[PDB]
């Protein structure tokens, strides 16, 4: 059978910009 | 989408246009979308598009990616993790 | 569900009965569903169903497909990247 | 291990008909 | 969870212990559990448990179950529909 | 690639018992 | 994320470091993040970072977690259940 | 084809303890 695993990831980081309108 | 600095990716093992799970420790709101890689050193995280209605600056964020295996590479797998504080500073 | 113009499946490379994941610009819900296809030119998008609740004439949603591959191959993927504009143009 | 990519995506469509009765 | 008559999951191609999604037409929620065998020709649409909190006895929805496959098996695969009516006739 | 497809769905039945506590 | 007894991993079949879901009977929601082992015998189920927002203390569960595999196994197969009542007493 | 289907479950079990401040 096949597992799905937490491959990785950025624990805590803070969002650093926030765009409505693109780049999306 | 989230344009995340390239080192960042690096870190986690995290690919460019490869699905990634937002979860909101400030506002609690839990998302999915795909990464975008942003220049390396810009320490920029940028939730883009409709993605921008579940979080805004400021807030703290926990960004994962999982991917399939079979059951016996599972049980020995050890997930790239890299813990932040401060202006984004990696530890 | 939602049926989308059969032009649009092609340029983004989504088939007919394949998963797609709904983000909507507009109110901000996010959901997932499967594509029909429409008929060329017609520039439809129709979000049937329970679907309905999420989405109403107007809003501006981005539709994403998402497959699976190795790691090796997920390093080069490139996705198909549709833009549009006005009413549902494809620039 | 398998990824789980971005295979392509319309950006920015706007919704043209909604039917909530839809049976098919 | 969500109990189905047998009848039913066989008309679907759907399986016992398999993941469904299942999207309330009534109410507009959307959510995933798995599914569970009833008696053939009971008719029953069962939501048990947490799911208990997302449906209710009346309400109309939609079950469905997602497979992957290789791409050129995608462009070909034909899905195992069934509609219903009434008592929860089906045709 | 790998694609997710539908691979089958009951469209339109009726929900006939809720049980919150069990069955689960 | 959760950290929970591993006990009970070890009858859910539940890895470290899998996905999981959790629904919760208590308010209804439904939520997706990977399991964390907890010390044997201390009957602990913990919701830590973002995942905190979802679920109290004292709330009641359930967790799951899936796989894949070939339509031709999926047919027999049979997943791992473990009960619970009173505090966390496996039955 | 291939299915999804539930490996295991923890049934009914009760949170003892949510931290949101969890850093590991």
């Amino acid at each position: 059978m096949i597992r799905t695993m937490l491959q990785g990831k950025l624990h805590r980081v803070k969002v650093t910009h926030a765009d409505l309108h693109y780049e999306g | 989408x989230c344009a995340i600095d390239q080192d960042f990716l690096d870190a986690a093992g995290i690919l460019e246009n490869e699905a990634i799970d937002i979860w909101n420790v400030t506002n609690g709101k839990r998302f999915s979308t795909y990464a975008i890689a942003a220049e390396r050193g810009s320490r920029i995280i940028s939730v883009n598009g409709a993605a921008a209605h579940c979080a805004s600056v400021g807030d703290i964020v926990i960004i994962a990616s999982f991917v399939t295996m079979p059951d016996e590479e599972a049980r020995t797998w050890r997930p790239n993790v890299a813990y932040f504080e401060g202006d984004n500073e990696m530890k």
